[PDB]
Protein backbone atom coordinates (compact mmCIF):
# COMPACT_ATOMS: atom_id res chain seq x y z
CA UNK A 1 0.00 0.00 0.00
CA UNK A 2 0.90 3.81 0.55
CA UNK A 3 1.42 6.23 3.27
CA UNK A 4 -0.07 9.92 2.75
CA UNK A 5 1.78 12.66 4.56
CA UNK A 6 -0.98 14.44 6.65
CA UNK A 7 -1.66 17.81 5.50
CA UNK A 8 -1.92 20.51 8.57
CA UNK A 9 -3.77 24.08 9.24
CA UNK A 10 -4.10 25.17 12.52
CA UNK A 11 -6.61 28.41 12.91
CA UNK A 12 -9.79 29.71 14.61
CA UNK A 13 -13.23 29.38 14.39
CA UNK A 14 -14.16 32.90 14.65
CA UNK A 15 -11.26 36.42 13.81
CA UNK A 16 -9.25 36.16 17.00
CA UNK A 17 -9.68 39.18 19.50
CA UNK A 18 -7.63 38.57 22.70
CA UNK A 19 -9.06 38.45 25.67
CA UNK A 20 -12.19 36.53 23.88
CA UNK A 21 -13.53 32.93 23.94
CA UNK A 22 -13.12 31.43 20.78
CA UNK A 23 -12.22 27.50 19.53
CA UNK A 24 -9.11 26.62 18.04
CA UNK A 25 -8.84 24.34 14.96
CA UNK A 26 -6.62 22.19 13.80
CA UNK A 27 -7.42 20.32 10.36
CA UNK A 28 -5.51 17.38 9.58
CA UNK A 29 -6.19 16.16 5.93
CA UNK A 30 -4.89 13.63 3.17
CA UNK A 31 -3.41 11.33 4.92
CA UNK A 32 -3.19 7.23 5.12
CA UNK A 33 -3.09 4.74 7.08
CA UNK A 34 -5.92 6.41 9.31
CA UNK A 35 -4.16 5.82 12.57
CA UNK A 36 -3.28 9.57 13.91
CA UNK A 37 -2.31 10.52 16.98
CA UNK A 38 -3.00 14.92 17.18
CA UNK A 39 -2.08 17.26 20.12
CA UNK A 40 -2.40 20.88 20.78
CA UNK A 41 -0.04 22.77 22.35
CA UNK A 42 -0.46 25.94 24.83
CA UNK A 43 3.12 27.32 24.98
CA UNK A 44 4.86 23.93 24.63
CA UNK A 45 2.15 22.55 27.15
CA UNK A 46 -0.32 19.94 26.21
CA UNK A 47 -3.70 21.24 26.14
CA UNK A 48 -6.19 18.63 27.88
CA UNK A 49 -9.36 18.98 26.82
CA UNK A 50 -8.96 18.80 22.58
CA UNK A 51 -12.26 17.29 21.06
CA UNK A 52 -12.07 15.11 17.83
CA UNK A 53 -14.78 14.91 14.85
CA UNK A 54 -15.10 11.95 13.94
CA UNK A 55 -13.04 10.71 10.72
CA UNK A 56 -13.76 10.91 7.48
CA UNK A 57 -12.26 9.79 4.10
CA UNK A 58 -12.34 11.32 0.62
CA UNK A 59 -12.89 10.14 -3.17
CA UNK A 60 -8.51 9.73 -3.30
CA UNK A 61 -9.27 7.35 0.10
CA UNK A 62 -7.33 9.50 2.30
CA UNK A 63 -8.83 10.54 5.31
CA UNK A 64 -9.49 13.44 7.14
CA UNK A 65 -10.50 14.93 10.95
CA UNK A 66 -10.75 18.28 12.87
CA UNK A 67 -9.41 18.33 16.60
CA UNK A 68 -10.47 21.35 18.22
CA UNK A 69 -10.37 23.40 21.79
CA UNK A 70 -11.49 26.22 23.55
CA UNK A 71 -8.93 28.91 24.01
CA UNK A 72 -9.01 32.46 24.59
CA UNK A 73 -5.94 34.12 22.84
CA UNK A 74 -4.00 37.05 23.94
CA UNK A 75 -0.95 38.90 22.43
CA UNK A 76 1.61 36.79 23.78
CA UNK A 77 0.38 33.15 24.04
CA UNK A 78 1.84 30.75 21.43
CA UNK A 79 -0.80 27.90 20.32
CA UNK A 80 0.20 24.57 17.71
CA UNK A 81 -0.87 21.79 16.70
CA UNK A 82 1.04 18.40 16.98
CA UNK A 83 0.70 15.23 14.55
CA UNK A 84 2.46 12.14 14.65
CA UNK A 85 1.59 9.57 12.28
CA UNK A 86 3.88 6.56 10.70
CA UNK A 87 4.35 8.63 6.89
CA UNK A 88 6.42 10.90 8.91
CA UNK A 89 9.83 10.19 10.87
CA UNK A 90 9.46 12.37 13.68
CA UNK A 91 6.02 14.76 14.74
CA UNK A 92 5.31 17.35 12.85
CA UNK A 93 4.17 20.85 14.67
CA UNK A 94 2.22 23.56 12.88
CA UNK A 95 1.87 27.03 15.13
CA UNK A 96 -1.44 29.09 14.84
CA UNK A 97 -0.54 32.11 13.31
CA UNK A 98 -3.98 34.80 13.93
CA UNK A 99 -3.60 36.08 10.50
CA UNK A 100 -3.87 32.94 8.57
CA UNK B 1 -31.06 19.24 -9.78
CA UNK B 2 -29.17 15.50 -9.29
CA UNK B 3 -28.98 13.88 -5.65
CA UNK B 4 -26.96 11.35 -3.96
CA UNK B 5 -27.37 8.11 -1.60
CA UNK B 6 -23.09 7.20 -0.68
CA UNK B 7 -22.17 4.59 1.66
CA UNK B 8 -18.32 5.30 2.91
CA UNK B 9 -16.62 1.99 4.65
CA UNK B 10 -13.85 1.29 6.62
CA UNK B 11 -12.04 -1.74 8.09
CA UNK B 12 -8.74 -1.40 10.34
CA UNK B 13 -7.22 -4.34 11.68
CA UNK B 14 -5.24 -4.14 14.85
CA UNK B 15 -3.29 -7.66 15.45
CA UNK B 16 -2.77 -7.85 18.75
CA UNK B 17 -4.88 -4.77 20.14
CA UNK B 18 -8.26 -6.10 19.43
CA UNK B 19 -10.91 -6.94 16.73
CA UNK B 20 -10.94 -4.63 13.53
CA UNK B 21 -12.62 -1.62 13.87
CA UNK B 22 -15.35 -0.86 10.99
CA UNK B 23 -17.25 2.39 10.28
CA UNK B 24 -19.96 2.70 8.14
CA UNK B 25 -20.88 6.06 6.78
CA UNK B 26 -24.04 7.39 4.90
CA UNK B 27 -24.15 10.40 2.72
CA UNK B 28 -27.30 11.75 1.18
CA UNK B 29 -26.31 14.79 -1.12
CA UNK B 30 -22.53 14.71 0.07
CA UNK B 31 -24.09 15.02 4.00
CA UNK B 32 -23.65 12.42 6.72
CA UNK B 33 -27.02 11.21 7.73
CA UNK B 34 -26.39 7.76 9.07
CA UNK B 35 -23.49 6.10 11.37
CA UNK B 36 -22.40 2.85 12.64
CA UNK B 37 -19.22 2.71 14.16
CA UNK B 38 -18.62 -1.16 15.99
CA UNK B 39 -16.37 0.51 18.12
CA UNK B 40 -18.73 0.15 21.39
CA UNK B 41 -20.47 -2.89 23.25
CA UNK B 42 -24.00 -2.68 21.57
CA UNK B 43 -22.83 -1.14 18.50
CA UNK B 44 -26.26 0.22 16.57
CA UNK B 45 -26.90 2.43 13.70
CA UNK B 46 -27.01 6.15 14.45
CA UNK B 47 -29.30 8.96 12.80
CA UNK B 48 -26.87 11.90 12.10
CA UNK B 49 -29.51 14.28 10.48
CA UNK B 50 -32.66 15.91 12.02
CA UNK B 51 -34.54 14.12 9.26
CA UNK B 52 -34.13 10.59 10.47
CA UNK B 53 -35.25 10.11 13.43
CA UNK B 54 -38.74 9.51 11.61
CA UNK B 55 -37.78 6.01 10.77
CA UNK B 56 -39.16 3.85 13.51
CA UNK B 57 -37.38 1.28 15.25
CA UNK B 58 -37.95 -1.73 12.81
CA UNK B 59 -35.49 0.60 10.13
CA UNK B 60 -32.74 0.63 12.68
CA UNK B 61 -32.59 -2.51 14.18
CA UNK B 62 -32.45 -3.97 10.18
CA UNK B 63 -30.01 -1.27 9.84
CA UNK B 64 -27.87 -2.61 12.55
CA UNK B 65 -27.99 -6.11 11.94
CA UNK B 66 -27.31 -5.61 8.32
CA UNK B 67 -24.01 -3.35 9.44
CA UNK B 68 -22.66 -5.86 11.73
CA UNK B 69 -22.82 -8.49 9.34
CA UNK B 70 -20.69 -6.37 6.82
CA UNK B 71 -18.45 -5.82 9.98
CA UNK B 72 -17.76 -9.74 9.74
CA UNK B 73 -17.41 -10.12 6.20
CA UNK B 74 -14.67 -7.49 6.45
CA UNK B 75 -13.48 -9.26 9.15
CA UNK B 76 -12.85 -12.28 6.97
CA UNK B 77 -12.10 -10.27 3.90
CA UNK B 78 -8.83 -8.58 6.24
CA UNK B 79 -7.50 -11.99 6.72
CA UNK B 80 -8.00 -13.18 2.46
CA UNK B 81 -5.78 -10.29 1.55
CA UNK B 82 -3.34 -10.84 3.59
CA UNK B 83 -3.40 -14.14 2.21
CA UNK B 84 -3.27 -12.98 -1.57
CA UNK B 85 -0.51 -10.49 -1.47
CA UNK B 86 1.43 -12.60 1.25
CA UNK B 87 1.39 -10.44 4.31
CA UNK B 88 2.20 -11.17 7.74
CA UNK B 89 -0.55 -11.25 10.81
CA UNK B 90 1.24 -8.33 12.50
CA UNK B 91 0.49 -5.45 10.78
CA UNK B 92 -2.49 -2.90 10.48
CA UNK B 93 -4.40 -3.07 6.96
CA UNK B 94 -7.14 -0.94 5.68
CA UNK B 95 -9.74 -2.26 3.88
CA UNK B 96 -12.52 1.43 2.40
CA UNK B 97 -15.70 1.49 -0.03
CA UNK B 98 -17.88 3.57 -1.63
CA UNK B 99 -20.86 2.62 -2.80
CA UNK B 100 -24.43 4.80 -3.92
CA UNK B 101 -26.34 5.67 -6.28
CA UNK B 102 -26.53 8.94 -8.01
CA UNK B 103 -29.78 10.13 -9.87
CA UNK B 104 -30.28 13.21 -12.36
CA UNK B 105 -33.22 15.87 -12.00
CA UNK B 106 -35.84 12.68 -13.89
CA UNK B 107 -35.54 10.35 -10.80
CA UNK B 108 -33.52 8.57 -13.76
CA UNK B 109 -30.19 6.91 -12.72
CA UNK B 110 -27.60 8.60 -13.57
CA UNK B 111 -24.50 6.71 -11.82
CA UNK B 112 -24.06 3.71 -9.48
CA UNK B 113 -20.68 2.14 -7.99
CA UNK B 114 -19.00 0.13 -5.78
CA UNK B 115 -15.31 0.89 -5.70
CA UNK B 116 -12.72 -0.65 -2.91
CA UNK B 117 -9.41 0.08 -1.94
CA UNK B 118 -6.91 -1.77 0.28
CA UNK B 119 -3.93 0.16 2.13
CA UNK B 120 -4.87 3.37 0.13
CA UNK B 121 -4.28 1.97 -3.44
CA UNK B 122 -7.51 1.17 -5.31
CA UNK B 123 -8.36 -2.53 -5.14
CA UNK B 124 -11.83 -3.21 -7.38
CA UNK B 125 -14.27 -1.20 -8.94
CA UNK B 126 -17.68 -2.47 -9.99
CA UNK B 127 -17.60 -0.45 -13.42
CA UNK B 128 -20.36 1.62 -15.18
CA UNK B 129 -22.36 -1.07 -17.06
CA UNK B 130 -23.39 -2.28 -13.44
CA UNK B 131 -22.94 -5.97 -15.56
CA UNK B 132 -18.69 -6.18 -14.87
CA UNK B 133 -15.53 -5.26 -12.67
CA UNK B 134 -11.95 -3.64 -13.03
CA UNK B 135 -9.80 -4.90 -10.75
CA UNK B 136 -6.14 -2.94 -10.04
CA UNK B 137 -3.58 -5.97 -9.26
CA UNK B 138 -3.52 -9.52 -9.69
CA UNK B 139 -4.72 -9.89 -6.38
CA UNK B 140 -8.13 -7.97 -7.30
CA UNK B 141 -8.28 -10.12 -9.79
CA UNK B 142 -8.79 -13.43 -7.75
CA UNK B 143 -12.28 -11.65 -6.28
CA UNK B 144 -13.24 -10.87 -9.87
CA UNK B 145 -13.55 -13.90 -11.11
CA UNK B 146 -14.52 -15.44 -7.96
CA UNK B 147 -17.39 -12.21 -8.34
CA UNK B 148 -18.12 -13.23 -11.74
CA UNK B 149 -18.75 -16.79 -11.34
CA UNK B 150 -21.11 -15.67 -7.56
CA UNK B 151 -23.33 -13.10 -9.13
CA UNK B 152 -22.30 -10.58 -7.22
CA UNK B 153 -22.71 -7.79 -9.91
CA UNK B 154 -26.11 -8.94 -10.35
CA UNK B 155 -26.76 -8.71 -6.92
CA UNK B 156 -25.04 -4.87 -6.96
CA UNK B 157 -27.49 -4.26 -9.65
CA UNK B 158 -30.31 -4.77 -8.16
CA UNK B 159 -29.44 -2.83 -5.60
CA UNK B 160 -28.12 0.04 -7.22
CA UNK B 161 -30.92 0.11 -9.65
CA UNK B 162 -33.87 -0.69 -7.14
CA UNK B 163 -33.10 0.00 -3.62
CA UNK B 164 -30.52 2.51 -3.45
CA UNK B 165 -32.93 4.79 -5.98
CA UNK B 166 -36.04 4.04 -3.96
CA UNK B 167 -34.46 4.79 -0.86
CA UNK B 168 -32.96 7.45 -2.08
CA UNK B 169 -36.13 9.03 -3.94
CA UNK B 170 -37.73 8.68 -0.40
CA UNK B 171 -34.76 10.05 1.81
CA UNK B 172 -35.19 13.37 2.22
CA UNK B 173 -38.35 13.90 0.02
CA UNK B 174 -37.13 18.21 1.37
CA UNK B 175 -35.50 18.21 -1.77
CA UNK B 176 -33.45 21.66 -1.75
CA UNK B 177 -29.84 22.73 -0.82
CA UNK B 178 -28.92 25.27 2.37
CA UNK B 179 -26.40 28.16 1.15
CA UNK B 180 -24.93 30.97 3.39
CA UNK B 181 -22.77 33.27 1.51
CA UNK B 182 -19.49 34.24 2.74
CA UNK B 183 -19.03 37.40 4.70
CA UNK B 184 -15.59 39.02 3.01
CA UNK B 185 -13.04 41.25 4.41
CA UNK B 186 -9.24 41.84 3.23
CA UNK B 187 -6.52 42.33 5.87
CA UNK B 188 -3.46 44.11 5.56
CA UNK B 189 -0.09 43.20 7.18
CA UNK B 190 3.78 43.98 6.49
CA UNK B 191 6.16 42.19 4.72
CA UNK B 192 9.84 43.06 4.32
CA UNK B 193 11.09 46.16 3.13
CA UNK B 194 8.85 47.88 0.48
CA UNK B 195 6.22 45.28 0.12
CA UNK B 196 2.83 44.56 2.05
CA UNK B 197 0.86 41.08 1.46
CA UNK B 198 -3.28 41.76 1.38
CA UNK B 199 -5.20 38.81 2.49
CA UNK B 200 -9.09 38.54 1.12
CA UNK B 201 -11.17 36.02 3.59
CA UNK B 202 -14.49 34.51 3.16
CA UNK B 203 -15.90 33.57 5.88
CA UNK B 204 -19.07 31.62 7.25
CA UNK B 205 -19.89 30.23 4.06
CA UNK B 206 -21.85 26.46 2.92
CA UNK B 207 -21.13 24.46 1.17
CA UNK B 208 -17.25 24.31 0.42
CA UNK B 209 -17.64 25.01 -3.09
CA UNK B 210 -15.60 28.69 -3.37
CA UNK B 211 -13.67 30.80 -5.59
CA UNK B 212 -11.11 33.64 -4.46
CA UNK B 213 -9.20 35.79 -6.71
CA UNK B 214 -7.04 39.08 -6.97
CA UNK B 215 -7.03 41.05 -9.76
CA UNK B 216 -4.50 43.72 -11.29
CA UNK B 217 -6.31 45.98 -13.68
CA UNK B 218 -9.24 43.49 -15.11
CA UNK B 219 -6.68 40.33 -15.25
CA UNK B 220 -6.40 37.63 -12.12
CA UNK B 221 -3.42 37.44 -10.42
CA UNK B 222 -2.86 32.63 -10.25
CA UNK B 223 0.87 33.32 -10.69
CA UNK B 224 1.67 35.45 -7.50
CA UNK B 225 -1.02 34.22 -5.25
CA UNK B 226 -1.13 32.16 -2.18
CA UNK B 227 -4.23 30.14 -1.15
CA UNK B 228 -5.06 27.95 1.36
CA UNK B 229 -7.25 25.09 0.84
CA UNK B 230 -11.23 25.71 2.44
CA UNK B 231 -11.29 24.76 5.76
CA UNK B 232 -14.40 23.81 7.78
CA UNK B 233 -14.67 26.24 11.01
CA UNK B 234 -16.43 23.27 13.39
CA UNK B 235 -19.95 25.23 12.83
CA UNK B 236 -20.97 23.86 9.87
CA UNK B 237 -19.60 26.53 7.57
CA UNK B 238 -16.37 26.69 5.72
CA UNK B 239 -13.32 29.53 5.27
CA UNK B 240 -11.09 30.25 2.81
CA UNK B 241 -8.77 33.04 2.00
CA UNK B 242 -6.34 34.05 -0.87
CA UNK B 243 -3.10 36.68 -0.69
CA UNK B 244 -1.04 38.48 -2.83
CA UNK B 245 2.11 40.54 -2.29
CA UNK B 246 2.22 43.73 -3.17
CA UNK B 247 4.40 47.02 -3.22
CA UNK B 248 4.02 49.86 -0.78
CA UNK B 249 1.58 52.42 -1.74
CA UNK B 250 -0.27 50.25 -4.40
CA UNK B 251 -2.83 48.54 -2.50
CA UNK B 252 -5.56 50.40 -3.83
CA UNK B 253 -4.94 48.81 -7.33
CA UNK B 254 -5.94 45.72 -6.37
CA UNK B 255 -9.32 44.16 -5.93
CA UNK B 256 -10.54 40.33 -4.45
CA UNK B 257 -13.36 38.64 -5.78
CA UNK B 258 -15.68 36.07 -4.30
CA UNK B 259 -17.42 32.99 -6.40
CA UNK B 260 -20.19 31.17 -4.74
CA UNK B 261 -23.48 29.90 -5.54
CA UNK B 262 -25.02 31.40 -2.26
CA UNK B 263 -24.38 35.13 -3.35
CA UNK B 264 -26.45 36.80 -5.90
CA UNK B 265 -23.50 38.48 -7.26
CA UNK B 266 -19.75 38.28 -6.89
CA UNK B 267 -18.32 40.04 -3.90
CA UNK B 268 -15.75 42.80 -4.93
CA UNK B 269 -13.61 44.04 -2.23
CA UNK B 270 -10.14 45.97 -1.59
CA UNK B 271 -8.12 47.09 1.69
CA UNK B 272 -10.16 49.16 3.65
CA UNK B 273 -7.63 51.11 6.29
C1 LIG C 1 -11.45 -7.24 -0.12
C2 LIG C 1 -12.66 -8.08 -0.54
C3 LIG C 1 -13.32 -7.45 -1.75
C4 LIG C 1 -12.23 -9.53 -0.79
C5 LIG C 1 -13.24 -10.53 -1.37
N1 LIG C 1 -14.37 -10.74 -0.45
C6 LIG C 1 -12.51 -11.84 -1.66
O1 LIG C 1 -12.57 -12.77 -0.86
O2 LIG C 1 -11.85 -11.99 -2.68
Amino acid sequence: GIQKTPQIQVYSRHPPENGKPNILNCYVTQFHPPHIEIQMLKNGKKIPKVEMSDMSFSKDWSFYILAHTEFTPTETDTYACRVKHDSMAEPKTVYWDRDM
Amino acid sequence: GPHSLRYFVTAVSRPGLGEPRYMEVGYVDDTEFVRFDSDAENPRYEPRARWMEQEGPEYWERETQKAKGNEQSFRVDLRTLLGYYNQSKGGSHTIQVISGCEVGSDGRLLRGYQQYAYDGCDYIALNEDLKTWTAADMAALITKHKWEQAGEAERLRAYLEGTCVEWLRRYLKATLLRTDSPKAHVTHHSRPEDKVTLRCWALGFYPADITLTWQLNGEELIQDMELVETRPAGDGTFQKWASVVVPLGKEQYYTCHVYHQGLPEPLTLRWEP
